[PDB]
RNA sequence: AAUCGAGAG
DNA sequence: CATACGCCTCTCTGCTTATCGGTAG
DNA sequence: CTACCGATAAGCAGATCTCTCGATTGCGTATG
């Protein structure tokens, strides 16, 4: 993680992927003043892990990307730190059912 | 459709393609030589548009198939034009890759490089893998480097794709969804927007020239650039013809085949074919039948086919172009006329730009040029009037019937009246059989005249016969010889049909335009009767086709397939649909009179003797007809003994439930009210509620909310207790005894009812005479005038005046007025209504009708005995002249409630003629506004439900599109049916009746077919989990336990049921009190929430569409439907009432609230500018700018701005904004006292201006007071004059003083429902996020959408969706589920973006068909047939463009037939 | 067959 | 004077496109 | 220095239920 203030130097913007698998997140004080997951707006994310995702795939039998989307660039995925694949998992305060827990994928 | 004609094949795809040019010649039956399309003699002429090889035409028998008019399919042909021809529909595709080409070296004038990487990652895309077309990009790190670089990548993309079909992401046809269509889009689209903004070619090095175009059929480029043509030279508006331009694509294309296959082919490639560029170009017509070109007779006037039209007219200059190259090679030989060789080769230019324009008129009418004008084949399918919409998705069809619709309360409910004209008429084919034979003989004896009787008989051999000009005899031999073996072999499987009359037995379809929701297209048994040519229809579902019998009409379609009786018969018939999916309300049940006698008849005042008591039985029961259970009627005991046996109406009810009711089955025990107050009936009266008991009404009366438009009546129970056939029953039972009874006691209204007495009508006149005084006041304080003042005051008619002028001001003054005037009238209405009238409830019928719900309101009883009321034009009083007067009588500026609209008479003693002229305005505008609103919900309706018309319900309880994507998992979280939601927290009334409900909760015999134990065990276990995690933020809370249904099968686990369900079912158990236990009334429960699930295959989004869209018919920040279509029509970041709702900390005072409300709140420069006063003065041009200030120890207190921060204003962004306005006008144009120093420390200031600005000269702020601030300021002599106040005042207001960014106010909302909130008109939260000292950051939510999904996430997005969408709802009260709600807010942030419900919306959709017969059929049908995309057939619309069966509920499954034997 | 005009719910 | 053959001006969304400069080769 | 590009207000393409009646259909000029 790389907390940039201000602005960032637009050349040094081409480097983040470059790197091999160790990744290189950046994230602006802007979104940084309040946590927006305390915020009861937004329901809390949480990760998904391999073995219970493809648990998920194969009750549903389903593909990776007929799932509901989360874009890369949503201010929660920003939190989560999530890569491309991962199956955030949400828990919908539905007000006709509760706890209600749903899911969009993060391609 | 015939159904003993089955079909062995079956479309199961389609993909659309480029008819490639040599598969038409070798298709083609003839070749199109001469315009002329027919010569004299009336015969075709060979070589036409009408030869024998196109088709059969008018008895002459077809050259190429040798059938006649009536076998003949038609049969294509091509006209071969000589010149290739630009094909209009891909012009852009053209244009696209012909620009950023090289010619030169034959390549894109881009790096091969980054040419490479896309084509690789398309390839990726091609099977899914959207990760690793992002992953691609890793591997950037000179010809051995780049070739290093391609081998690198596509070795890496080999890789990726054999690990993709190793493991199963995919198959060889390759995995195609939504997001990679979006995907692929969103590439190719930035791909073509790389490649269209190079210079020179970077492969080469070598400038290429530019290309235009004036439109279509307009094709031009460019020479190059002084500088240019150097570059070329060291390296080493002309027109193009369209063979150049076809050559110059050929090679480029060869060239780069790689990357326009993976381009060109959304799909993997399994045919290797070539992109061959000639595809652009139509080398080659076709020529559609005589099939489908034939002319017409309307009369004697014969009309050729406009088809044939333009095609003879490209023929014409087809034959002109090769005609004239016969005589271009006449000059090829003498070349010494030239420069007339010229002027024939620019007659043959410009005769191939007529011929490229004739094919771009023949395909597309507006691509031609010329100002009626010939629809062309784009114009023949492309809008409502199309052919997709007008020909595919809706039919006229056959054996459909329409007539205007009388009421009936003679039929059963279920029933409707056909006439006898159409019973003769409507036929269905009963294939004959051993169990037919008895009637179907006798309907083919009595034939086509008799009812019932038959029209046809189909032969076993599919012949048919005509019984309608047979006599008695041979119809006799015929139906004798019905039944009979076939001695023919090949149908030796199939029987006679009869084409029977339309009896009793049958089912039909009926619709009522236009159809709102689904509820106004039911089914309904056919009951014939010998009356008049009209339909027939019972009272109850006038509510459901929301029709009356004013002269209305439905369509009445009869469907002729077991199948589609069926459908219509358990489906979609109008018992099975007591409630709307809406809200889950009745929408069915008796309406006006029907209610008004049993105000009477279950009145406590009416007895009725033996007789008549089962006299009104008998003729609401009748057991012979089915109406009983017992096979004979049961009676009850008379409730009075002596002197004589009475009984009572309620009594009557008892006994009409009892009989209709099944037997050993305890009776409704119902505990609920009605519309009726007790005080109506007298002191100690309890006739409010209602106690139904054991079968037996006890108390209150029956009204319009126990059988109607109104929730948990007597007929709700009765349909939540015996299903929804006994409540019908119970409709129509009594339907039929609120009728004979009304005729015995009949109900009437006259004007004795629209009476008062003495002492009413005295309060009415002095509480009605305190208006003036009213009407004064209200003016007098609007205008902040003195109270009491004289009408006649002149400064009260100069206020008057100036709100008269300003639009705002005379709406307070309206808004105010009239909150006056209602506070009198309703004093009027309190005092005098019901204590007043002369004629009493329940004698007085009018107030009768209007308490008891029949028809009209208290309003309206109101406004006809006792005060008309104030007219509401819009939210104003009246439009006003210019003059002020309202009127031609009334006064100019007159204070007044009659001339403010506001009417004092009654319907009753007439209206005044002023009043009359009022309320004609206010009819008027209902009237307008009503007709608007007509047509203003069914845009959004069809926007919404072209969509949503294909989710459902998979098997799995997931709720999820015909493509397969994904939108939900639970339908609004719980799977909970909104039909069968009525009672389920109804607990109450649950425990009441259990012993009813368990006849058909029958555990035993629901118990075994399913698990009982481990829903149940984790049910407990979770709830436990909660409980003791007790109270804790969401974001704290873990998830180590998730409910029950997303693990455990909702419909095979009991148990398995929602969260609020389980803590709303303990909440009420926790009453203790009362066999029935807690553990039968718990699975009882659970068992009824298990039968309370939506069947998979539901049309949840139509009946999601249906349930938004219906209800806006009846429809400061934006509302109605202009703000549900700004939610989900368009989705506008750009909304047009955005505000941020913030909650302010509970240890702050109001007044530090309000002082931070101002703190935050936008000031502007002009808020504290009195008058600015410009001097301009030319004796060089100097320009004095005092401007003028506010008091100060005023605007410092009202804004929070002081002397310095305005100085720093000045100093710094009105300056430099009037110097930058000032220059750009110029530029543009040639196309109190003081003292003379203030200070030392002033002068430097002013000296800093001065060297700060450009053509400043003075400055000075009054730092002591903050009242004035001047700067001379001067230009040149060659400048004209300036404004120098337009453009002061224009800058002046734009010149912010203290600004949070995207806010322009924050007002101080009174507090509702508690929850302090300051509101803004603005989004920023950024900007709070800084401030916690008051506002509660953690608890801001914001009326905008984009704003929400961009700073806060999808979730919040969606939840600030949903809110949206209710709260419009919620100002009507027009209460419409959380449920649909939801999966609108689901389904249009389905790809993580706020997306709308328009075609911009659903350009990524598998379903190319949904989008051509959407709209812009055109471009959808381009992006298909480029991306060689296989349309799928699976969207409903689809299906219904191929003809295959739909897949949503009864296609949703197959049918098998196990047979017995080998 | 289109265009124009009258209307119905 | 019949008969026959062609030339001609009072909405809103959402994507065509901006003029210019920031800034590393 | 300048190209790569990243962003600045304007031109155009396409939107805005079912039904039953009736009336009428652009002209100019050339040969016999
Ligand atoms: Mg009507
Ligand atoms: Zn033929
Ligand atoms: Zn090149």
């Amino acid at each position: 993680i790389f907390v940039y203030q201000n602005n960032i130097t637009p050349s040094a913007m081409k480097l983040v992927p470059s790197i091999p698998p160790a990744t290189i997140e950046t994230f602006n004080e802007a979104a940084l003043v309040v946590n927006i997951t305390h915020h009861e707006l937004v329901p809390k994310h949480i990760r998904l892990s391999s073995d219970e995702k493809r648990e998920l795939l194969k009750r549903y039998r389903l593909k990776e990307s007929q799932l509901p989307r989360i874009q890369r660039a949503d201010p929660v995925a920003l939190y989560l730190g999530l890569k491309r694949g991962e199956v955030v998992k949400i828990i919908r305060k539905s007000e006709t059912s509760g706890r209600y827990a749903s899911y969009r994928i993060c391609m | 459709m015939d159904i003993s004609k089955p079909v062995g094949s079956e479309i199961t795809s389609v993909d659309f393609g480029i008819l490639t040019a040599k598969e038409i010649r070798n298709l083609s039956a003839k070749q199109i030589t001469n315009p002329t399309v027919l010569d004299n003699l009336g015969h075709p002429v060979s070589g036409g548009l009408y030869d024998l090889a196109l088709g059969a035409f008018l008895r002459n028998l077809c050259s190429t198939c040798g059938l006649d008019e009536k076998f003949c399919p038609g049969h294509q042909g091509h006209i071969e034009l000589p010149v290739p021809c630009y094909n209009p529909l891909f012009f852009n595709q053209l244009y696209i890759y012909l620009r950023a080409s090289c010619l030169f070296c034959h390549h894109f004038r881009l790096k091969s490089v980054e040419v490479h990487r896309y084509a690789c990652k398309l390839r990726l895309l091609q099977y899914g893998l959207i990760d690793e077309s992002y992953k691609l990009d890793e591997i950037t790190l000179s010809s051995t480097l780049l070739n290093e670089l391609k081998s690198k990548r596509s070795e890496y993309v080999d890789m990726a794709i054999a690990k993709a079909l190793s493991d199963g992401r995919t198959t060889e046809r390759g995995s195609f969804t939504a997001t990679v269509n979006d995907e692929r889009k969103k590439l190719v689209h930035e791909f073509h927007k790389k490649l269209l903004s190079r210079g020179k070619c970077d492969n080469c090095g070598m400038f290429s020239p530019k290309f235009r175009k004036d439109g279509f059929t307009k094709i031009f480029e460019t020479a190059l650039n002084e500088k240019q043509i150097t570059n070329n030279r060291v390296k080493g508006s002309t027109y193009i013809l369209s063979t150049e331009v076809k050559n110059i694509l050929d090679t480029v294309f060869r060239k780069e085949q790689c990357v326009l296959q993976y381009v060109f082919h959304s799909r993997p490639n399994l045919s290797r074919k070539l992109v061959k560029a000639d595809s652009f170009f139509m080398d080659v017509l076709v020529v559609p039948p005589t099939r489908f070109r034939l002319p017409s007779k309307l009369g004697e006037e014969v009309h050729e086919n406009s088809q044939n039209q333009l095609l003879s007219k490209v023929l014409t200059t087809s034959l002109l172009i090769r005609d004239l190259n016969d005589d271009l090679s006449k000059l090829q030989k003498d070349k010494v006329s030239l420069e007339d060789r010229r002027v024939i080769f620019s007659r043959l230019m410009n005769a191939f730009v007529t011929i490229q324009n004739d094919v771009n008129a023949f395909i597309d009418s507006t691509k031609a040029q010329g100002r009626v004008p010939i629809p062309g084949v784009k114009q023949a399918l492309e809008k409502k009037e199309g052919l997709f919409r007008k020909h595919m998705m809706g039919k006229r069809v056959n054996y459909a019937a329409r007539s205007v619709i009388s009421p009936d309360p003679n039929i059963e409910t279920n029933e409707i009246g056909v006439p006898p004209v159409f019973a003769v008429k409507l036929t269905y084919p009963e294939p004959v059989t051993a169990y037919n034979i008895a009637e179907l003989r006798q309907a083919v004896i009595n034939g086509p005249d008799k009812w019932p009787g038959a029209t046809q008989i189909q032969n076993e051999d599919g012949s048919l016969v005509s019984l309608i000009g047979m006599s008695v005899e041979q119809r006799k031999a015929l139906a004798n010889q019905l039944l009979t073996p076939s001695s023919n072999v090949s149908t030796h499987t199939l029987n006679k049909k009869v084409y029977r009359h339309i009896k009793n037995r049958d089912v039909v379809l009926m619709n009522r335009q236009p159809t709102l929701h689904k509820a106004s297209m039911m089914g309904h048994k056919v009951r014939v009767l010998p009356n008049e040519k009209t339909l027939r229809l019972h009272y109850a579902n006038t509510g459901a086709y929301n029709a009356d019998f004013d002269g209305d009409e439905m369509n009445m379609h009869f469907p002729q397939n077991e199948n589609a009786r069926a459908e219509a018969l358990n489906l979609a018939n109008t018992d099975s649909q007591y409630l709307t999916p809406t809200s889950g309300s009745p929408v069915r049940g008796l309406i006006q009179d029907h209610i008004s006698a049993g105000v009477w008849l279950t009145s406590k005042d009416s007895f009725f003797t033996r007789e008549q008591y089962q006299q009104y039985i008998y003729g609401c029961i009748r057991p012979e007809d089915g109406h009983t259970t017992r096979s004979k009627i049961v009676t009850l005991p008379p409730t009075i003994f002596k002197p004589y046996p009475l009984w009572t109406g309620k009594q009557i009810i008892t006994t009409v439930l009892l009989n209709v009711t099944p037997p050993d089955m305890p009776g409704i025990n119902l505990i609920s009210k009605n519309k009726i107050k007790n005080e109506y009936w007298g002191k100690g009266s309890l006739e409010n509620e209602v106690l139904f008991k054991d079968g037996a009404l006890l108390c209150g009366i029956l009204d319009k909310s126990q059988y109607g438009a109104s929730k948990y009546g007597i007929v709700h129970s009765l349909h939540e207790v015996y299903g929804p056939e006994v409540a019908a029953k119970v409709l129509s039972v009594l339907g039929r005894l609120f009728t004979n009874y009304i005729t015995a006691t009949a109900f009437t209204c006259g004007m004795d009812d629209l009476r008062l007495t003495a002492e009413g009508n005295k309060w009415r006149t002095d509480i009605l005479k305190t208006s003036v005084d009213t009407g004064r006041e209200a003016a007098a304080e609007v205008t902040n005038l003195d109270k009491d003042t004289p009408a006649d005051d002149p400064e009260l008619l100069k206020r008057l005046q100036e709100i008269l002028r300003d639009n705002n001001k005379s709406g307070i003054l309206d808004a105010v007025t009239s909150s006056k005037v209602n506070a009198i009238t309703s004093q009027v209405v309190s005092k005098c209504v019901p204590d007043g009238t002369m004629k009493k409830f329940p004698c007085n019928s009018m107030q009768a009708m209007a308490l008891s719900g029949a028809k009209g309101s208290n309003v309206n009883v109101s406004q006809i005995m006792c005060l008309l009321g104030q007219q509401a034009l819009e939210g104003r009083r009246v439009p006003v002249m210019v003059s002020g007067k309202t009127l031609p009588s009334f006064k100019p500026y007159e204070t007044d409630a009659m001339a403010g609209g506001y009417v004092k008479g009654r319907f009753y003693s007439g209206i005044k003629p002023q009043e009359y002229y009022f309320h004609c305005m206010a009819g008027r505008e209902g009237l307008i506004d009503t007709a608007v609103k007509t047509s203003r919900s069914g845009y959004l309706q069809r926007c919404l439900t072209k969509q949503l018309e294909g989710v459902h319900v998979s098997y799995d309880n997931s709720i999820r599109d015909a493509d397969g994507t994904l939108v939900q998992f639970m339908y609004g979280g719980d799977a909970i049916d909104i039909t069968k939601e009525s009672h389920m927290t109804q607990f109450e009334f649950c425990l009441d009746n259990y012993y009813a409900l368990l006849k058909k909760y029958n555990p035993s015999a629901l118990i075994e077919h399913l698990d009982v134990e481990s829903a149940l065990k984790y049910s407990k276990k979770t709830l436990k989990y909660r409980k003791k995690h007790s109270k804790e933020p969401h974001y704290k809370q873990s998830v180590k336990y998730d409910p029950v249904l997303a693990k455990y099968n909702p419909a095979k686990y009991l148990g398995s049921v929602s969260e609020n369900f389980q803590d709303k079912l303990e909440s009420f158990l926790d009453k203790n009190s009362k066999g029935v236990n807690e553990k039968k009334f718990r699975a009882l429960m659970q068992l009824k929430y298990m039968r309370s699930l939506i069947n998979p295959g539901e049309a949840v989004g139509i009946i999601a569409s249906q349930s938004v869209g219906e209800p806006s018919t009846q429809m400061n920040v934006t509302l109605g439907i202009p703000r549900l279509r700004e939610i989900v029509m368009t989705a506008s970041a750009a909304i047009k009432t955005p505000q941020m709702t913030l909650p302010i900390w509970n240890d702050v005072s109001d007044e530090q609230a309000d002082t931070f409300c101002k703190s935050i709140s936008k000031v502007l420069l002009s808020e504290v500018i009195d008058k600015v006063i410009v001097t301009e003065t030319t004796g060089a041009r100097s320009y004095v700018i005092h401007m003028r200030f506010f008091d100060n120890n005023e605007y410092s207190e009202e804004y929070d701005v002081s002397k310095e921060e305005l100085q720093n204003v000045i100093s710094n962004q009105f300056i430099h904004l009037l110097e930058a306005a000032i220059v750009k006008e110029i530029k543009k144009q040639k196309r109190v006292e003081a003292n003379n120093n203030m200070n030392k420390v002033q002068r430097d200031r002013q000296s800093a201006i001065i060297s700060h600005h450009r053509f400043i000269t003075k400055y000075n702020f009054d730092d002591e007071s903050g009242k004035w601030c001047e700067f001379k300021l001067e230009l040149a002599a060659d400048t004209e004059k300036l404004l120098m106040v337009n453009i002061v005042e224009e800058i002046c207001r734009k010149s912010i003083i203290r600004q949070i960014p995207h806010i322009d106010r924050c007002v101080h909302p009174e507090p509702e429902n508690g929850k302090r909130v300051l509101v803004t008109e603005g989004v920023n939260f950024q900007a709070m996020w800084d401030q916690e000292a008051f506002i509660d950051v953690d608890g801001i939510t914001s009326n905008d959408v984009a704003a929400v999904l961009k700073t806060y996430g999808v979730e919040a997005a969606r939840n600030t969706i949903v809110n949206e969408i209710n709260n419009v709802f919620s100002r009507y009260a027009i209460s419409v589920s959380f449920r649909h709600l939801d999966l609108i807010a689901d389904m249009m942030t389905r790809q993580g973006t706020y997306l709308a419900f328009n075609r911009q919306g659903m350009e990524t959709s598998t379903s190319s068909f949904m989008k051509m017969s959407y709209e812009t059929t055109c471009q959808f049908l381009t992006k298909a047939v480029l991306d060689n995309e296989r349309e799928q057939l699976d969207s409903p619309s689809a299906r219904i463009v191929v003809g295959k069966l739909n897949n949503v509920g009864t296609g949703s499954f197959d049918v098998l037939a196990k047979v017995p034997n080998a």
